[PDB]
């Protein structure tokens, strides 16, 4: 019998499953992007999300129906979920610095200029200001749902929760709006290419927090939080916290500055 | 306010529960926080529980002291620390 | 809604020596069988596609 | 060029690689200082019976061992970066001669008063006469006026290629899209070869450079013959 | 700053809350009155087959191979100008 | 550090063999591919 | 103002990179050359710059620029 | 439980030294190979 | 049970023994691409065809040494195996997620072999620069692959880094500071920092060469007023921190190992090498464009990157007079692994001194893109980071297997390859001096010689390599189980036995506060 606090994880055929699927979808893109077939994208999508299901579905079975997240458990789940998104931090930083690079030094081919010439700039003060107030907004109500959650009160966590939900669905319906409304495109040179993979990596992340915040909701429905006990939670409020640090500096580094 | 969110009290079980419990009685059995140090001389020995015979001791002599000195601690007489001559000595089991 | 989550506890504290991945019963094993199916059909698909690609087509 | 079992640096052919022998010289002795003394140190540490395994305190030596690789690195600082801003002085030109990298081959253009430009490629193993080099040889040099400063300037129109002249202490990276500037004054007249100093695809080893150095007289007729 | 605000009475559920409630929903409400208010089919620009935009360096692996994804005819000429 | 002897002690003529077939593992696939090149280039 | 060996230094452009002394140098050209003839002037005042950007520019760069202006397509400001 | 101690703790039987030898020689020869068949390969396309 | 246990595992020691047996393999196919490199250059003429097929072999050469031979032995390898036995925790903060970090490496591998089987490959170099590197000059699938592979392996990396730091920080003895962990422990945490904060810059770069390729961006293409200049800055941003990743948990081995056979019960200066490895950690992310002093950068800039390129020095000669100092009244036993460590010693001096030549971007200027540099960064590799390898596998051996190494082979089989790396790169110092390029399937005829000796040299290692699979085998046919360890009581992870049980720690250790 062991007298740590650890837990040993019972031999498990996810991580195998999950290597498996990373196989299936960069094989999938090769044939997709050379030899025009989605055949193997598709198969590989499918076992990335059973597995992605089952592997977060036994951290459930073990924490709140087996009671393995002691308190050292906790302390570690903690600094792992800070690494990860210091490590996303650093991501998008590669992005910013391609979109600096560029335009701080307008180059020849463009007309020497920011934005370059042809290019029809959104207008910040439109529908940019509004995505900022959305997300502000929701950070504002999942700190509501937090709070509701340490003083026990169920109803008004759901309903903090719900508001947030809807928030991020919000900006992301707006988001789709903006990118067909554009007069721009990712191949209108380096301005779209800033453009559409910084905001479109943003967006699949607000995809991602949206995701989590909701899973983080049915489990609340099901009584799985206790008032001191909630990393699930906790975790999707990082997140949630990261998605909306990253849009501010791109609204004042790439709608607002450079347009 | 509603209430409706279970408690820790109310809802931990296994281990987590375990390590809760233990803690309210002031007893640490899943090791989850440093031993007090004793004399260390042969009558008030360290006592170094364990759940069978035998135990690894690590010894940080003197305070700040880069280099932990390790040995097995088995049951029987007080045994010594091979660097600084402290004295430990295995006591039972139980703890679960 | 209703907390069932002693209920759960009850289930997946049984001592019946399977791995917390089957632990909850039959679909559990379809769900796990399914997925190493098309993981390991995906794969075999995958290794025709590459030797397929390592060849000129005229 | 390079002749066979060289060591060190082709013969200095400007002020610029003459300087850099200079320094390689001071530094390589520095090199040859510390390596020797770790050595040494080393054979001294593995030839004693006598021990002494009980702790050994630290901080006095650590002292010496900081403090002296420090005033070293300035020993090599100062002449490394009085080398290097002296590369970038301000010149004053008297003729602009642009390359271009291209796969496989160099072209030149001298555009100051005409609209002199040409290729020039590697000359084939087969095709060599009688004393030419193997992968060395151009069909068209690069026809230069000796003893003046010259604004080289670097391009391609596809890939990354690198333009290097060993012998002038010459290499500046080919980048479409980017003129990159380096200084050319030969001391001397004569051949002076270099070779594509970046990866560049199937025939990146196969398209060296070659520079004629000759008075401004034979300059100016070459060029007139050229247009 | 300290914004302009008041509390810090207490920071529990019933202040954020209020700040969800009394500020943050409201300015939310504000940015949509602003927007859907100034916005209304723009008029579309000029086509000048400048050649550092409609980059083609490679056929876009669906479609017809030349519409980007979210390509609106309205506003998002081909390299050969606008279509209907 | 210090060992009990070989349980299944591996002779000098057994060592000769291990040590052959170690080498011919890498030599003869490579020598193959290596000695046929031309084979290949004339193509 | 002439006796015109090659485009001199320049403290506007003082580094290894000279991509924007050439382009600087040819939209200031055909800006000149535009002024002069909407003002009915003496074109020979714009005479510097052709010679500054005939000297650093590369050939295929400046075809590129000239049939870009013909077809109107050119990004620079002139 | 799984097996403890010396050769028990390797996916590979280390029981019979000749079997042995010949899963390491097909191993570490696979490894090797594989280079001069890639350089082959390419060789018989273009 | 098989499955259970290799495929499904949940144990560091397991997993360890999974990265050991795919970098032992993965450096038998860069040895295979180490001779074809030689072979090529071992007369003058053409062996193979164009440098296209040749640098296919040159990159993949550089990819398969890197992140499938180095990093898998050295962090996935060792550091799975010795971190928790060095802190006494039971297993791995993440044992599940430890287990995908190891299954992401052979498609990672599969995707980069597929790469250079498709098309004309990857003729790259392992930089991969465009626009060589976009669609027109490597048109098809190649490239693609050779991005995805580097994706798979960034986030095997970025994943095992988040576990060994969580469980160095969360999972020591409560008694236990940071300042009282083993040198190899501090090793690999500050690696796995570095990797978490330089692998994501890499991932960003090649995604954007990927949307380059087939998405119509123009990041890197002037034509939409891209610069390839800028994929150079993103690359080297992470591939400088690279390098000293490679070498960090090598300096950290050498360290135990050196203790070791002096009979120490601890390394000189404890303090002074945990300052040394956060200041190499530190300055290695503010150097990058020593990587880039021939592309036209402004002067000051150029003296800036030489002068901070040269501080590292400062910290790296501490960590080599405190090995030294070591040694100092050392009972030195003359071990296979003794030897390894003091030829690292040596070796690695030669190979950062020529780092600090290189340095100089006055010099740069002539030495860049020659086998001046190819010189430097193989002392650093083949005699820093193998030999530290080769010194820490026959130190551990018995602990992982159970079983001896018999000692005279593995001296044999040390001399073999100290003779064939010095003969392999030492005359390569002369090819790059007297200015023979990189990447060159051929070369002038007066660089003959040097180019005969060093293919002959590469001969000699390959001699070396083939008698260590021999030597491996002869320990576990002959079956000498370990009895008895020296100096367990400053050795923590030899005091379980050999090999340690499946759980190791199921009791923790006990440790005062005093
Ligand atoms: C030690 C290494 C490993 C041991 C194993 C064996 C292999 C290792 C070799 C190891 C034997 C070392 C021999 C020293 C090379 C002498 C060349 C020289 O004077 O170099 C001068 C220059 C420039 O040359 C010139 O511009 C003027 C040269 C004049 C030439 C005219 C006549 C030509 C004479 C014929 C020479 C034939 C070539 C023979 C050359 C040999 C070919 C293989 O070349 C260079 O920079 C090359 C320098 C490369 C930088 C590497 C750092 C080496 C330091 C560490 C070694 C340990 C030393 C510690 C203190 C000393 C104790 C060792
Ligand atoms: C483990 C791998 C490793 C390590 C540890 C290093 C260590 C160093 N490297 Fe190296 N390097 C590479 C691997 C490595 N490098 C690789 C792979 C490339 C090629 C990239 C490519 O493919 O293009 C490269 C390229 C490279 C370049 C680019 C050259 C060019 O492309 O033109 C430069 C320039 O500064 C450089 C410098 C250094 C320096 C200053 C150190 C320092 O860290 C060395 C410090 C050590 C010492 C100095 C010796 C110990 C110190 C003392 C005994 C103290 C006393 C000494 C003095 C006072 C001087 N390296
Ligand atoms: C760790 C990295 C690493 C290692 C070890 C090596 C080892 C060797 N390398 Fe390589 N090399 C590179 C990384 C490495 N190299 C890189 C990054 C480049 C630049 C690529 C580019 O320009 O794009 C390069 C470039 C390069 C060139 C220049 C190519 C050119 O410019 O055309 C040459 C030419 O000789 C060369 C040769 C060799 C040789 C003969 C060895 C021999 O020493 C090999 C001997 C074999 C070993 C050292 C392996 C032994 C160890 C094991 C098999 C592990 C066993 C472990 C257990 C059992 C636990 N290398
Ligand atoms: C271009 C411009 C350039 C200018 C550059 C100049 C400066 C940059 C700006 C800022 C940085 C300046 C200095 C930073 C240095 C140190 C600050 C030290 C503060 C500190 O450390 O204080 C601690 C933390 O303070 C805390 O968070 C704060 C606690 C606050 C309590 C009192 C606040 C009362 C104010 C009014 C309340 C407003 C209501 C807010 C709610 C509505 C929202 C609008 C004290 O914690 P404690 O005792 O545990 O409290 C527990 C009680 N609950
Ligand atoms: C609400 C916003 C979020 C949208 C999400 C839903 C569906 C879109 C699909 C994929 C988006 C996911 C990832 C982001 C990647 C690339 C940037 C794409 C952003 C985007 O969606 O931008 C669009 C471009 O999409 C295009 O063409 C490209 C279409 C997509 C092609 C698939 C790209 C896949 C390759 C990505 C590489 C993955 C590697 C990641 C590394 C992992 C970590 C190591 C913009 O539309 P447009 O018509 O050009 O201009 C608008 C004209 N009015
Ligand atoms: C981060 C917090 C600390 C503060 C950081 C401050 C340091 C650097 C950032 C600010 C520097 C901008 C200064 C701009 C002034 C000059 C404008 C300019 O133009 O610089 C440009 C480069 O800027 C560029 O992209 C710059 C792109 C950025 C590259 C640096 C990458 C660092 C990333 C790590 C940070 C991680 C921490 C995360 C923070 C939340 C290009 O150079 P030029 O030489 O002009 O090219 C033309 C030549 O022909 C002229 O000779
Ligand atoms: C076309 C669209 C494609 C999109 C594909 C991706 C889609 C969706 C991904 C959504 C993310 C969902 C993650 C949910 C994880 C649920 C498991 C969980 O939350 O587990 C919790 C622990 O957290 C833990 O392990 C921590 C779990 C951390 C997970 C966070 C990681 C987010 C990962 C995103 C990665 C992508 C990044 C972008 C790269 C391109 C359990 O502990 P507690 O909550 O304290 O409970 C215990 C109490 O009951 C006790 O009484
Ligand atoms: C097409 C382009 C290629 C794409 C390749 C994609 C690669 C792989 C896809 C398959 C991965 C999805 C499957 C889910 C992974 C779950 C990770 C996880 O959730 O791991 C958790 C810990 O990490 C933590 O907290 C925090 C860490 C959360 C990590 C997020 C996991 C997703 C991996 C994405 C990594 C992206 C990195 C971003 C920078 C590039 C749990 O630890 P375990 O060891 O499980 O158990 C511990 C037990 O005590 C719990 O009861
Ligand atoms: C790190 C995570 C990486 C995740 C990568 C996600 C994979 C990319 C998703 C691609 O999604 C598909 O894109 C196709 C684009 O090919 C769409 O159909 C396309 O196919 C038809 C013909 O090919 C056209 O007529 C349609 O207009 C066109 O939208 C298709 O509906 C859509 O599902
Ligand atoms: C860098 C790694 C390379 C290391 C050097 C390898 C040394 C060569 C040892 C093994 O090579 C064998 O040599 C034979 C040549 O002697 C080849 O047979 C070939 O040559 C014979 C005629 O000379 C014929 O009898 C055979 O049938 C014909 O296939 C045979 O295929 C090859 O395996
Ligand atoms: C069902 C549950 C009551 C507590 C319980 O389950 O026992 C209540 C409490 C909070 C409720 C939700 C929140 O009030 C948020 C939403 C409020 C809107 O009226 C729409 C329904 C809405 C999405 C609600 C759904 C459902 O009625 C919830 C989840
Ligand atoms: C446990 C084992 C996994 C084997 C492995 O990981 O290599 C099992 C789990 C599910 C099994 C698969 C499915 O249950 C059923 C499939 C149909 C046939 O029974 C054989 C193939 C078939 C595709 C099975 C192969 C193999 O027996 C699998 C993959
Ligand atoms: C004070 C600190 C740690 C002490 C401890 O708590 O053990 C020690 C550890 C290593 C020391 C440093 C290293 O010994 C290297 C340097 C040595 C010089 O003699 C002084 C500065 C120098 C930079 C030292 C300053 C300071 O004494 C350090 C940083
Ligand atoms: C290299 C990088 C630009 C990357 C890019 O062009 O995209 C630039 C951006 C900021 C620059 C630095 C800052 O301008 C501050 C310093 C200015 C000094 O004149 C040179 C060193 C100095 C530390 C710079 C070095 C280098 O040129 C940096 C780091
Ligand atoms: Cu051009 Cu190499
Ligand atoms: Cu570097
Ligand atoms: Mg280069
Ligand atoms: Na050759
Ligand atoms: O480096
Ligand atoms: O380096
Ligand atoms: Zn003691």
């Amino acid at each position: 019998h062991q007298t740590h606090a650890y837990h040993m994880v019972n031999p498990s055929p996810w991580p195998l499953t999950g290597a498996l699927s990373a196989l299936l979808m960069t094989s999938g893109l090769t044939m997709w992007f050379h030899f025009n077939s989605m055949t193997l994208l598709m198969i590989g999508l499918t076992t990335n999300m059973l597995t992605m299901y089952q592997w977060w579905r036994d951290v459930i079975r073990e924490s709140t129906f087996q009671g393995h997240h002691t308190p050292a458990v906790q302390k570690g789940l903690r600094y792992g979920m800070i690494l990860f998104i210091i490590s996303e931090v650093l991501f998008f930083t590669g992005f910013f610095w391609a979109f600096y690079h560029s335009s701080l030094a307008p180059t020849p081919e463009l007309g020497g200029c920011w934005p370059p010439t042809g290019i029809h700039p959104l207008n910040p003060l439109e529908v940019p200001l509004l995505n900022t107030s959305v997300l502000l907004a929701s950070g504002v109500s999942i700190t509501w749902a937090h709070h509701s959650l340490m003083e026990g009160d169920r109803k008004h966590m759901l309903q903090a929760l719900f508001i947030t939900i809807t928030l991020g669905v919000y900006f992301t319906l707006l988001q789709a709006s903006e990118y067909y409304e554009a007069p721009f495109t990712i191949s209108d040179g380096v301005y779209g290419s800033t453009f559409f993979v910084a905001t479109g990596f943003h967006g699949l992340h607000v995809i991602i927090g949206s995701t989590f915040l909701i899973v983080c909701f049915f489990r609340q429905l099901k009584f799985h939080f206790t008032s001191n006990h909630h990393f699930g939670f906790e975790a999707a409020a990082w997140y949630w916290h990261f998605v909306d640090v990253v849009w501010l500096f791109l609204y004042v580094s790439i709608y607002w500055w450079g347009s | 306010s509603g209430g409706g969110v279970p408690t820790d009290e109310e809802q931990a079980t296994g281990l987590e529960r375990e390590v809760m419990l233990a803690a309210r009685k002031g007893q640490d059995p899943y090791n989850i926080l440093a031993p007090k140090a004793t004399s260390g001389t042969k009558e008030d020995p360290n006592l170094v529980p364990s759940i069978t015979n035998k135990r690894i001791v690590g010894c940080i002599c003197e305070e700040d002291n880069s280099t932990v000195i390790w040995f097995w601690l088995h049951k029987g007489e007080a045994q010594r620390c091979p660097s600084c001559g402290t004295h430990y000595k295995l006591v039972p089991h139980q703890l679960a | 809604f209703e907390n069932r989550v002693a209920e759960k506890q009850k289930l997946f504290q049984e001592d019946n020596g399977l791995p917390v991945h089957l632990k909850g019963g039959a679909t559990d094993n379809i769900l796990y069988r399914v997925t190493m199916t098309l993981c390991l059909g995906g794969t075999l698909y995958s290794l025709y596609c590459l030797g397929w690609a390592s060849f000129p087509h005229k | 060029m390079a002749y066979p079992m060289q060591l060190g640096f082709q013969d200095a052919t400007s002020p610029i690689m003459e300087e850099l022998l200079h320094f390689h010289d001071h530094t390589l002795m520095i090199v040859f200082l510390i390596s020797s003394l770790v050595l040494y140190i080393i054979s001294l540490m593995l030839t004693t019976k006598l021990t002494h395994t009980s702790t050994m305190d630290a901080q006095e030596v650590e002292t010496i061992w900081t403090i002296l690789p420090a005033i070293i690195l300035i020993l090599i600082a100062l002449p490394s970066l009085r080398i290097l801003y002296m590369m970038d002085e301000i010149n004053n030109p008297s003729l602009t001669v642009k390359t271009m990298g291209h796969q496989w081959y160099w072209s030149y253009e001298y555009t100051d008063y005409e609209d002199l430009s040409f290729d020039s490629y590697m000359i084939p193993t087969s095709e060599l006469k009688p004393g030419e080099l193997r992968l060395l040889e151009v069909d068209n040099r690069v026809v230069l006026p000796m003893e003046m400063t010259i604004r080289m300037l670097v391009s391609s129109e596809d890939v990354l290629h690198s333009w290097a002249v060993p012998s002038l202490g010459l290499k500046t990276d080919a980048i479409p899209g980017r003129l990159n500037q380096t200084t050319l004054m030969s001391s001397r007249p004569g051949l002076y070869y270099g070779q594509c100093s970046e990866i560049c695809g199937s025939n990146h080893s196969f398209m060296p450079i070659v520079l004629e150095l000759v008075p401004l007289k034979y300059f100016e007729k070459w060029s007139a013959s050229m247009l | 700053a300290s914004a302009a605000k008041g509390d810090h009475g207490g920071t529990g559920a019933r202040t954020w809350r209020f700040l969800t409630f009394g500020l943050a929903l409201p300015s939310v409400a504000l940015c949509t009155l602003n927007s859907w208010l100034h916005s209304g089919h723009r008029e579309r620009p000029a086509f000048i087959p400048y050649h550092h935009l409609r980059i083609r360096t490679k056929p876009f692996s669906w479609g017809d191979g030349n519409h980007t994804f979210f390509h609106n005819p309205r506003v998002n000429p081909l390299p050969t100008g606008y279509e209907k | 550090i210090t060992a009990k002897p070989a349980k299944t002690p591996t002779s000098p003529k057994e060592q000769a063999i291990g040590l052959s077939v170690t080498f011919l593992s890498f030599l003869l696939p490579a020598g193959w591919v290596l000695y046929h090149l031309d084979n290949y280039k004339k193509s | 103002i002439k006796n015109y060996q090659t485009a001199p230094f320049d403290s506007r452009f003082p580094n290894q990179n000279q991509t924007r002394n050439c382009w600087q140098n040819y939209l200031d050209f055909h800006r000149c050359e535009k002024a002069m003839t909407a003002k009915g002037g003496d074109v020979s005042v714009c005479e510097w710059y052709r010679r500054v950007y005939k000297s650093l520019c590369p050939i295929s760069w400046v075809s590129t620029w000239d049939d870009r202006r013909a077809e109107g397509t050119f990004p620079g400001k002139i | 439980h799984y097996e403890e101690g010396p050769g028990k703790n390797i996916p590979f039987s280390v029981e019979n030294k000749w079997r042995l030898l010949a899963m390491m020689t097909l191993f570490f020869g696979s490894g090797f190979a594989a280079p001069f068949f890639i350089v082959r390969h390419q060789l018989l396309k273009k | 049970m098989f499955i259970n246990r290799w495929l499904f595992s949940t144990n560091h020691k397991d997993i360890g023994t999974l990265y050991l047996l795919f970098g032992a393999w993965a450096g038998m196919v860069g040895t295979a691409l180490s001779l074809l490199i030689r072979a090529e250059l071992g007369q003058p003429g053409t062996l193979l065809g164009d440098d296209q097929i040749y640098n296919v072999v040159v990159t993949a050469h550089a990819f398969v040494m890197i992140f499938f031979m180095v990093m898998p032995i050295m962090i996935g390898g060792f550091g799975n195996w010795l971190v928790p036995l060095m802190i006494g925790a039971p297993d791995m903060a993440f044992p599940r997620m430890n287990n995908m970090s190891f299954w992401l490496l052979p498609p990672s591998f599969l995707l980069l072999l597929a790469s250079s089987m498709v098309e004309a490959g990857a003729g790259t170099g392992w930089t991969v620069y465009p626009p060589l590197a976009g669609n027109l000059a490597h048109a098809g699938a190649s490239v693609d692959l050779t991005i995805f592979s580097l994706h798979l392996a960034g986030v095997s990396s970025i994943l095992g880094a988040i576990n060994f730091i969580t469980t160095i920080i969360n999972m020591k003895p409560p008694a236990m500071s940071q300042y009282q962990t083993p040198l190899f422990v501090w090793s690999v945490m500050i690696t796995a920092v570095l990797l978490l904060l330089s692998l994501p810059v890499l991932a960003a770069g090649i995604t954007m060469l990927l949307t380059d390729r087939n998405l119509n961006t123009t990041f890197f293409d002037p034509a939409g007023g891209g610069d390839p200049i800028l994929y150079q800055h993103l690359f080297w941003f992470f591939g400088h921190p690279e390098v000293y990743i490679l070498i960090l948990p090598g300096f950290g081995m050498i360290s135990h190992i050196v203790t070791y056979y002096s009979g120490k019960k601890e390394p000189f200066g404890y303090m002074g090498m945990v300052w040394a490895m956060m200041s190499i950690g530190f300055l290695g992310f503010i150097v990058w464009a020593h990587h880039m002093f021939t592309v036209g950068m402004d002067v000051d800039t150029r003296a800036y990157f030489t002068s901070a390129t040269m501080i590292i020095a400062i910290p790296t000669g501490v960590k080599v007079f405190s090995w030294l100092a070591t040694l100092h009244g050392g009972n030195i036993k003359w071990s296979p692994a003794m030897m390894w460590a003091l030829g690292f010693i040596f070796l690695f001096t030669v190979g950062g001194l020529t780092g600090i030549v290189l340095a100089n971007s006055s010099l740069d200027i002539v030495l860049h893109d020659t086998y001046y540099v190819v010189a430097h960064f193989h002392y650093v590799l083949s005699m820093g980071a193998v030999f530290a390898i080769m010194g820490g596998f026959v130190h551990w051996f018995p602990l992982f297997s159970g079983y001896t190494l018999n000692d005279t082979w593995a001296k044999i089989h040390f001399a073999i390859m100290f003779v064939g790396v010095n003969m392999t790169f030492f005359p390569q110092h002369f090819l790059g001096l007297s200015g023979m390029p990189r990447r060159y399937s051929d070369y002038p005829d007066a660089y003959t010689m040097w180019n005969t000796i060093s293919s002959m040299g590469s001969f000699i290692s390959l001699t070396a390599v083939m008698l260590m699979v021999f030597i491996i085998w002869e320990a576990f046919a002959s079956k000498r189980e370990v009895l008895t360890v020296d100096l367990t009581t400053t050795n923590l992870e030899w005091l379980n036995g050999c090999p340690p049980p499946y759980h190791t720690f199921e009791e923790p250790t006990y440790v005062n506060l005093k």
